[PDB]
């Protein structure tokens, strides 16, 4: 995505890198625009309407900082 | 005692088949030998004397005595030893975990001449296993009650939301259960708190369960948290939850204790509900590798006291130094005969005497790209909890459940056909996420992992 | 809003009077700052997020989250800090201490970016203190029930414990109590083993109590262990011990749990029985100085949940530092208002809102030569448990009881007149052991006189 | 007899005042079992059983109350 690291913090602090500590990133199908630009399936989603992924919000959750802002805890890692 | 070998360190002694063995890992103060420290650990957790001037009136002696029979060093660590000691069977009450704990680990952990002490394992004889109840139902009975064969079960805790009304809570539960999940879990902090009392929560959750189960066609549930301040409040919550017709409840056995857990397990056995145990406040006892009580001992004590599901932790991220130990104590609570294997942490050979097994629950920040691994490690006798990997789908609650369901079915169906699950995980998921938009969006939100260049 | 601010470390925030404060001592991994670790401890033990993308869906947040407000470092130690955290009041339910435990010390101890974490103190607001029951009776009511004024109380433990029939047990208890002691204690491993069941032990102990009390004129007692495998068996034992007429029972609050202890405390309040709390299985949680839960937090949780006596351990041989801390939390068990004094371990000012006290108990191998020190340190609001110091006398059990009784009375009478007990305690013991043979034998057997400064 | 500390053996845990036996020899009748002089009021006269041990010739150890080792719980929790 925006960062190709598997799951990583900033150099020292615990703040997440991919989301920059916001918890939400910009859609990668419409590039924040909000409308399709190519048919993405057989005929289910045609270009010129709401983006199929973000449904028109231009923002999605982040993958690693799994909604949180850092890289510990019951949200972004495994229980031992 | 003297040059005479302490009367407690008897290396030529072989233990009976009705003795409770215990393995401590200890590290002594500078200037103290190892054999004397072993004999002192043996004498502290029993009659607290080496000599014979107290416990000799007419005949009683050496019967209620914890002989120590093996001391060895630990490879790699410096100034650290393993002490195997063995207690008789007449010291322990029949059917009480509290007594076993209070007798073994009562006041030995405060010995002054010992720098640190850990309890690594324990072996109950069959004669003592058969005086306890065990889990209310087990694995086969619980799999038959819910009618779920072949695959592992799915669940979704609602963790990050707090301060929600009771009706919106019921609504989220309904949206998840309708979409294709099996269970749903209350946050363990939720109790009768002023913004959300318990009876309202129970009412609306029961309504959601009935609706979704009637309009879907299979059996669905929700772990209701019946942890309470007193015995009376707890039994009252449990009775009301049974009245509504709920299949499963919840409890945590480390803040509430073992007396309350045994009482609740007997009630559940009489009234036919399943019990899900949540391990909270456990890192306070078993995080540091040099002091405390390792967790496999508590897993055994829970299999004895009562419980059908138990949180065990995932192993997708651990190395082989700890993945091995976790797989070890996951086999320690499903099978019926475990052979000693020090690489997997099992110290003694344990035979469970046809007592049922418990069910491991793997949870905590997992998503779709982990599904190939889990189905390969835990097998299909387990439960999988998806905290954030479900409620965060780009367009709702029910689509996330549908995505996880599709991924699990694809992975299982692929494993049945002989295909590998460490080389072809990504392939299976990508080729399945082509006739379903939900799984495509889910695969696009998270990121692949590629565990270790081909495997593990 | 970005985590260049952390939204949780608000240093100028002043905590309200209805907020629950907690003080952690933590040590972070090599490469993590201190402020981030404080904010992460505040977020782990609450809604586990720094961001508002999840919770604040509908204009509601900031009222169910804790916030760090002070991260001072530790003097002397290297790479260790203190972190103060303030939790709102509407997160916890009333009357339940299991909820407080599972909400503060839940998963925070399993944090990965922390090398070690310990919980040092805690402050309950009065709003929350007032919803718990507290001790069944307290201190004043207990001294009035037993009718013993102006001196500590005396108790003895029975070490021949294992493999001793119920009738010989009763005879030993009778000999001890007849000599002059007040309480006898039942060992903490003895519940219902096959060699000695509980009903036929309660019987003979009650018989001995009735004999010795009708013969001496005082009020005698024996702590009867009611720790059972279930709620029903526990209630059965307690009801039987009440029917016989026993004035005090025993329990273990760390192996049996807090639910069973609260249930037993409510029963004991409704039925007029005193409750003595034994602290078995505590070093497994609070020995190491760098991971665990300090014992004063558990003493506070106990005073809230219920209990009349509490084991606290001798303080005579602790040199300093770790001694002044012990005295510290003794003041957290008897007083009503305790000002902050970090030299004695007390981190926050605690006000108990006229809730009763709890009685300390000292034990662990003390003999007659320790009588002055104890009587000067703990005062007169305490119990003194003797092990071998009573059963080891060359003459028997009743002479040992008489010896300890005489020594205690002498030390108390000497303190009343205005005589220093640290300097000339042994002098008082020797001047008293002249007209009594038992005290002379005792003073000659435990050769260690003292460390007289 | 009267030594300063509780006195563990050199580089060991065994008690010293008894060398691990748990009991010591009476320091009043010198193991004889019969009094030597008058003690309180002429009520313990020389020639009869020792007033301390009462004829057993052995008394309990002091630093380690029969435990035999020091760091235990019936001999140590005075720290």
């Amino acid at each position: 995505a925006a960062n190709n690291n598997p799951q990583g913090t900033k150099p020292n602090s615990l703040v997440c890198a991919n989301c920059e500590g916001e918890g939400c990133v910009a859609c990668s199908q419409c590039k924040g625009g909000g409308v399709n630009l190519i048919d993405h399936f057989n005929g289910q989603f045609k270009a010129g309407a709401l983006c199929w992924l973000c449904r028109g919000k231009k923002e999605v959750l982040c993958g690693d900082c799994n909604g949180a802002g850092f890289i510990g805890g019951f949200l972004s890692t495994f229980d031992e | 005692v003297k040059d005479y070998k302490l009367t407690y360190y008897t290396p030529d002694y072989t233990p009976k088949d009705t003795d409770l063995l215990a393995a401590f890992r200890f590290s002594p103060q500078p200037g103290v030998p190892a054999d004397e420290a072993g004999a002192a650990i043996a004498a502290e957790s029993s009659t607290g004397t080496w000599t014979t001037v107290w416990t000799d009136l007419l005949t009683d002696m050496d019967r209620y005595k914890g002989k120590c029979y093996h001391i060895e060093p630990v490879q790699g660590e410096e100034n650290s030893y393993f002490a195997f000691i063995a207690y008789p069977l007449d010291l322990f009450e029949e059917g009480s975990v509290t007594n076993i704990l209070t007798s073994i680990v009562g006041n030995v952990f405060g010995f002054k001449a010992i720098r640190s002490l850990r309890l690594e394992d324990i072996r109950f004889p069959v004669a003592l296993v058969k005086t306890f109840q065990g889990p209310p139902h087990g694995i086969q009975v619980e799999r038959d009650l819910l009618n779920k064969y072949g695959r592992p079960m799915l669940g979704c805790t609602i963790k990050p939301k707090l301060g929600l009304s009771a009706k919106n809570y019921g609504r989220a539960v309904y949206e998840c259960l309708r979409g294709g999940l099996d269970f749903t879990k209350d946050d363990e902090n939720i109790n009768s708190q002023p913004f959300q009392r318990w009876r309202d929560r129970f009412l609306f959750v029961a309504d959601a369960i009935h609706k979704s189960q009637a309009e879907t066609g299979e059996i669905k549930g929700h772990y209701l948290n019946v942890t309470a301040p007193t015995c009376e409040e707890m039994m009252k919550r449990a009775e009301f939850a049974k009245e509504l017709g709920m299949p499963i409840i919840m409890h945590d056995f480390l803040t509430a204790g073992f007396t309350a857990n045994t009482t609740l397990a007997k009630w559940c056995r009489d009234n036919g509900v399943l019990l899900h145990i949540h391990r909270a406040m456990h890192a306070v006892i078993d995080r540091q590798r040099n002091h405390g009580i390792h967790f496999r001992v508590l897993a055994k004590c829970l299999r004895l006291s009562g419980g059908d599901h138990l949180h065990s932790g995932t192993v997708v991220g651990k190395l082989e130094g700890d993945k091995a130990s976790t797989l070890g104590f996951v086999d320690l609570m499903r099978e019926d005969h475990i052979e000693a294997d020090r690489s997997r942490g099992v110290f003694f050979t344990q035979d469970w005497a046809s007592m049922p097994g418990v069910l491991p629950v793997a949870s905590g920040g997992i998503h779709v790209w982990h599904m190939p691994a889990l189905v390969e490690i835990f097998g299909d006798d387990s439960v999988l909890q998806f905290g954030g990997g479900t409620l965060g789908h780009p367009w709702g609650n029910a689509p996330g459940a549908t995505a996880n369901r599709v991924a699990l079915e694809a992975c299982v169906q692929a494993r049945n056909e002989g295909r590998d699950l460490y080389r072809e995980g990504g392939d299976i998921l990508r080729e399945a996420g082509k006739w379903s938009p939900e799984l495509a969006a889910a695969l696009d939100l998270w990121k692949e992992i590629k565990f270790e260049f081909e495997t593990m």
